[PDB]
RNA sequence: AGGGGAUCGAAGAUGAUCAGAUACCGUCGUAGUCUUAACCAUAAACUAUGCCGACUAGGGAUCGGGUGGUGUUUUUUUAAUGACCCACUCGGCACCUUACGAGAAAUCAAAGUCUUUGGGUUCUGGGGGGAGUAUGGUCGCAAGGCUGAAACUUAAAGGAAUUG
């Protein structure tokens, strides 16, 4: 193809191409608000977390950290926020 | 690593216009890239051309026709008087009734036709045909 | 007689197409030699040099002769033939033929001020055939050809008045710089200028238009 | 970037270089070495007078079969040797 | 000039590969450049089969095969009729037969 | 001749050449 | 444009899928092929039979667009559209080249099969390479029956069809023959379907 | 060798062409039409001719050969490839569909009798 | 291009491609003019009514001719929705 | 310079071959081959292709990481994993097809975007020999390494392909 829109590519392209090779560059992570049983004191965790990030209630781990996405632990409610 | 950004816009603009597309992608998108794109709007060698505002530094999206030959730079931006205005572009231009060479003075960037009717002179930054 | 064997061939024996533009506009493939001496019957012949080529047998070393023509006439229109036979009259005939079927037409221009009638080239052009590249440069009225003998005479052949020419790489290799020059006046009508920004509403063919006058 | 530097404060380095491929040159490295002034027996002159010492029948080379009928001379200036060619036919008889 | 674009060999990224030795001659040749082949071969030869099947204490017998990685060197490959001289255009050929 | 041989034999004479020189110096 | 008298009707979609022209080629697939729609599972991809009856229309504009037709050439090297090219030449003026493409055809003004055609259609590009490539040569405009991997390369109508089904190659040369006759005006019922069957155009193995 | 030039080979086949149903499978019979029919300068060319058309119309006798067509082997070879079947074969003898087939018609916006089945990896 | 005085000079005025605006040249022998009758109203073609569009030989060569005729064919309105230009 | 020194094995010795054979083949066999502490600074050390940066044709595969998929299998039928499959993505070693292009060609997705000659920069070459020689420095225990001419001589050497 040598004639065809840049400044609109269509939205299946633009999330199958690499988050620097867009358009406007911008993150594909995101934020999660997590509960864990017992205490509900909701806390808001990243996508790539590189912590294992507990609630200040209780050392209640949430998240461990991988090589991407953080692996949430089996007992947790999450919401994308 | 990349020095010339107008060199790098305007090899981009070659081999698009050399495999015939009618549309090229410019990174980064610098001022005096804005104005040379100008210049070659005004003249009727690309058509419209818009700027993509991400916070780093801008893209440029061009729509080429058909008209343009080759868009070049020239590097470094030699000093260029009055006389070496018209030695310049009989060395580079193709004749010597269309085609322009595009030159920085303090009078803004611009062709060396206007360079010649406002009768001041400067650096070259490239050529157009 | 002809009795031609062409669309093409038919239509100009027919005489509806009476002159070499439509053939140029269409890009229509020419492959009768009697189709270019019918549409310029004025162009003259140049035969530039023999030279003896050999090919190495395990009985001697058979030779044959390789002749380099130029025809043209003197406003526009050059061809370029070369033609390797056992006899030299032959090569020279039919290197005459290929001459003809390679008829391009140049486009003349103005060094400047466009007051006359177009004595040098519109632009400046190269052409290039194994190392040797020709340049061409238009040059003012009255400064001549600047050139080679053999490329000269194929630009006076040509209806050149005057051109500034660059040559580099082994110019003595006389069948390459003469396809460089070839390919570097062709180029001229492949540069699109200013002039020519303006967009024409395309012309439908001879070869549909007159189709009853055509094969059948 | 085609090798050479292009930057407009880089005129030195173009300079040196081309002195030294200038040096890798024939008659630029025969001109500044003077070797028409140390190694020539002329000295660098057009023409120079000598004494003829006697007469060779040099050969010439193959494949020619010839006498060329030359001379032994010793230079004025230099007192140097030097082997001279009598140019056309019978002029040896010319110069005992 | 260049006759192959692999230089006859499989060294794209490594540098140094060590050898081993021919199985015929005993040259030493980098491993990737050898002309491996596989010699899996019964042991009785096809001809003798029917006599030691007759001749076995046991029914149902396997008869094992012997199994070699052979390794040659381009001289001796040659000279064995393993490989053979090709065209220069079927010397691009990849696939085995 | 192969050039690694002219190298050998230049290279023997150099070490000659060195020796006969050390013998007045 | 169009009336809209020309949409792909019902009864053509159930040839369509009948044929099973929608079932393109595998996973590969040619850059140069936005027709394909919704990639399957099995790795097949469906063509968008709409896009392949609007240039299957347009290329009827352009056969029919020749003053003789048998200036109009098809092309078949394949088994399973020989018989499709030999009926289009029966219905049509459209001269047949079915089998062997002897080369020198297009060119070659002295061989005995030289055809100085305004169009050729080919079955498949790959097959008929030679034939493309001639037309490359003088100046010939050119329709194919392609897939959604043939080569498009000098390639100006691509019909995009599964051209490896024995159906599909012969519905196409089918429904390609009736909407030329119908704008010559030689079936003058646009509504009205065509006495001829579509099993007509197919290969037999005797 | 045996082995028959390119004339005797073209001249049977021509004869084969234009003489089918004149000729037989007897090699006196032929000699004694070839003679007739044609004009050979020699009595060897006219038997090699004549022995050749032999074997060529026994290998008639199995099955066409190629390269040769005469008149009765087109005629019924285009009354062989006029054939149409009675009902079509694209003709709905129920059709079945995939998902990706339903919703490309749809998409369409046509409605026709279709069969989803499913069309697992 | 002409001379002081009107009086049209350059014969051979040569044509463009419809898709890249390029000049197609004397002996751009792959080039191609494609001929699409036009219908009024009843289905059927009319001789000697057509939209002509060039191609040129490098645009065929490198196989988006396929791709130029559809976008050109869908401005000029006689295709409906087979080319979108968010490719 | 210590240790180790099984194999193989410059030199050497022998047995053959040969007109000769202090060569190829065979049998022994020293230094070496291995290691420690120091030196040496070379190689067809090759991709005979400097690095950085941008753009430019298609195709599939593979390595490492990541994303998604009610996908398959295993566990505790079932979770999470892991291993696979599909789609995509970044970074690699590469490969296949073509030539818009380049090239003297062989060939090259770089050897392209180079007479329409300028992205930044480093190094090297100027016909062939003499000659990487002589000399002078400098490094090295040495072997040698780095730097490095001239006289003289010559019309060709040379590259890629073609038919024999
Ligand atoms: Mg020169
Ligand atoms: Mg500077
Ligand atoms: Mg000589
Ligand atoms: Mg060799
Ligand atoms: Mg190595
Ligand atoms: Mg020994
Ligand atoms: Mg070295
Ligand atoms: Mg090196
Ligand atoms: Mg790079
Ligand atoms: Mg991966
Ligand atoms: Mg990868
Ligand atoms: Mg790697
Ligand atoms: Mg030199
Ligand atoms: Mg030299
Ligand atoms: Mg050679």
């Amino acid at each position: 193809v040598l004639v065809q829109d840049l400044l609109h590519p269509t939205a299946a392209s633009e999330a199958r191409k690499h988050k620097l090779k867009t358009l406007v560059q911008g993150p594909r992570s995101y934020f999660l608000d997590v509960k864990c049983p017992g205490c509900l004191n909701i806390t808001t965790v990243f996508s790539h977390a590189q912590t294992a990030v507990t609630c200040e209630s209780c050392s209640t781990i949430l998240c461990t950290p991988t090589g991407g996405k953080a692996k949430l632990s089996e007992g947790t409610s999450f919401r994308r926020k | 690593t990349r020095s010339s950004v107008l060199a790098d816009a305007l090899n981009a603009i070659n081999n698009a216009e050399k495999t015939g597309k009618r549309q090229v992608l410019i990174r980064p998108s610098s001022k005096v890239i804005i104005k040379f794109l100008q210049v070659m709007q005004k003249h009727g060698y690309i058509g419209e051309f818009e700027y993509i505002d991400d916070h780093r530094s801008g893209k440029i999206v061009v729509q080429l026709n058909g008209r343009l030959n080759k868009c070049g730079v020239i590097s470094p931006r030699f000093n260029v008087k009055i006389g070496d205005i018209e030695k310049w572009t009989a060395n580079l231009l193709p004749a010597r009734q269309f085609g322009y060479v595009i030159l920085t003075t303090s009078a803004g960037i611009m062709d060396h036709e206007e360079a010649r009717r406002k009768h001041v002179s400067g650096k070259i930054l490239g050529f157009v045909y | 007689g002809w009795v031609p064997v062409t669309k093409l061939g038919r239509l100009v024996k027919a005489g509806k197409i009476t002159t070499i533009e439509e053939i140029f506009l269409h890009s229509l493939p020419v492959k009768e030699f009697q189709i270019i001496d019918t549409l310029l019957p004025g162009l003259q012949d140049e035969v530039m040099n023999i030279k003896p080529v050999q090919k190495q047998t395990r009985a001697g070393q058979r030779t044959r002769f390789k002749a380099v023509v130029v025809v043209g006439d003197s406003n526009g229109h050059v061809g370029l033939g070369i033609k390797t036979a056992k006899e030299v009259a032959g090569a020279i005939r039919a290197g005459i033929i290929i001459a003809k079927l390679s008829v391009i037409p140049i486009r003349r221009g103005y060094w400047g001020t466009n007051l006359g009638q177009p004595h040098s080239l519109a632009t400046k052009t190269t052409g290039k055939c194994g190392s040797v590249t020709v340049r061409l440069i238009p040059a003012p009225r009255g400064s001549g050809i600047v050139a080679s003998p053999a490329v000269k005479k194929l630009l006076q052949l040509a209806g050149v008045e005057d051109v500034y020419t660059q040559s580099n790489g082994k110019t003595r290799t006389l069948e390459n710089t003469l396809k460089a020059a070839f390919v570097a006046i062709g180029n001229t009508y492949g540069f699109l200028t200013p002039n020519l920004w303006a967009e024409q509403p395309l012309p439908v063919s001879p070869l549909d238009i007159y189709s009853d006058e055509a094969s059948a | 970037g085609k090798g050479k530097p292009r930057g407009l404060n880089s005129a030195r380095k173009l300079r040196v270089h081309r002195r030294n491929n200038r040096w890798a040159e024939n008659n630029y490295k025969k001109r500044l070495l003077g070797t028409a002034f140390k190694s020539s027996p002329f000295g660098g002159s057009s023409h120079a007078k000598g004494i003829v010492l006697e007469k060779l029948g040099i050969e010439s080379k193959q494949p020619n079969s010839a006498i060329r009928k030359c001379v032994r001379v010793q230079l004025i200036k230099n007192g140097k040797k030097v082997t001279a060619f009598v140019p056309n036919d019978g002029c040896l008889n010319f110069v005992d | 000039p260049k006759k192959r674009a692999s230089n006859g060999r499989n060294k794209k990224g490594r540098g140094h590969v060590k050898p081993v030795r021919c199985v015929n001659c005993s040259k030493s040749i980098p491993k990737d450049k050898a002309i491996k082949r596989m010699a899996i071969r019964n042991i009785v030869e096809a001809a003798a089969v029917r006599d030691l099947s007759e001749a076995s204490v046991y029914p149902e017998y396997a008869l094992p095969k012997t199994y070699n990685k052979l390794h040659y060197c381009v001289s001796c490959a040659i000279h064995a009729r393993i490989v053979r001289v090709r065209s220069r255009e079927d010397r691009k050929n990849r696939a085995p037969p | 001749m192969r050039a690694k041989w002219r190298k050998k034999r230049t290279r023997r004479l150099k070490r000659k050449r060195r020796k006969v020189r050390a013998r007045s110096k | 444009s169009l009336p809209a008298t020309f949409d792909l009707t019902p009864e053509d979609a159930q040839l369509l899928l009948a044929a099973n022209t929608h079932l393109g080629a595998r996973n590969v697939q040619v850059h140069q092929e936005p027709y394909v729609f919704n990639a399957r599972p099995d790795g097949v991809h469906v063509i968008n039979v709409g896009k392949t009856w609007e240039k299957l229309v347009l290329a009827a504009r352009i056969i029919a667009a020749i003053p003789n037709p048998e200036d109009v050439v098809a092309i078949s090297s394949r088994t399973f559209g020989q018989r499709a090219v030999l009926k289009f030449a029966a219905h049509t003026g459209a001269t047949p080249i079915a089998g062997r493409f002897t080369p020198g055809s297009f060119t070659n003004y002295i061989t005995r099969s030289f055809k100085e055609p305004r169009l050729v259609i080919v079955t498949d590009p790959r097959s008929d390479a030679q034939a493309i490539k001639e037309a490359s040569y003088v100046n010939i405009p050119v329709i194919a029956l392609t897939d959604l991997d043939s080569p498009s390369e000098f390639v100006d109508v691509a019909i995009p069809c599964n051209n490896r089904g024995k159906h599909s190659i012969g519905l196409i040369w089918y429904l390609l023959a009736r909407e030329v006759l119908r704008l010559r005006g030689a079936l003058v019922d646009r509504t009205q379907p065509w006495s001829i069957m579509p099993d007509l155009y197919f290969y037999r193995d005797p | 060798g045996r082995v028959r030039t390119k004339t005797v080979k073209r001249a049977s086949k021509a004869l084969i062409e234009r003489y089918y149903p004149k000729l037989t499978l007897d090699f006196q019979t032929n000699k004694r039409l070839c003679d007739e029919i044609a004009t050979i300068q020699s009595k060897r060319l006219r038997n090699k001719i004549a022995g050749y058309t032999t074997h060529l119309m026994k290998r008639i006798q199995k099955g066409p050969v190629r390269g040769i067509s005469f008149k009765l082997q087109e005629e019924e070879r285009e009354r062989k490839d006029q054939y149409v079947p009675e009902v079509s074969a694209l003709d709905l003898s129920r059709l079945n569909v995939d998902n990706q087939t339903s919703d490309l018609v749809k998409s369409l916006g046509l409605k026709l009798p279709l069969s989803v089945i499913n069309v697992s990896a | 291009m002409e001379n002081d005085k009107g009086q049209l000079v350059e014969l051979y005025v040569p044509r463009k491609c419809s898709a890249t605006n390029r000049i197609i040249k004397a002996d751009d022998h792959a080039s191609v003019q494609i001929n699409v009758a036009k219908v009024d109203e009843e289905g059927r073609a009319i001789p000697g009514e057509y939209v002509t569009y060039a191609l040129s030989g490098y645009v065929r060569s490198r196989g988006e001719s396929d791709d130029s005729l559809n976008r050109l064919a869908q401005n000029d309105g006689l295709l409906k929705n087979v080319w979108s230009y968010s490719r």
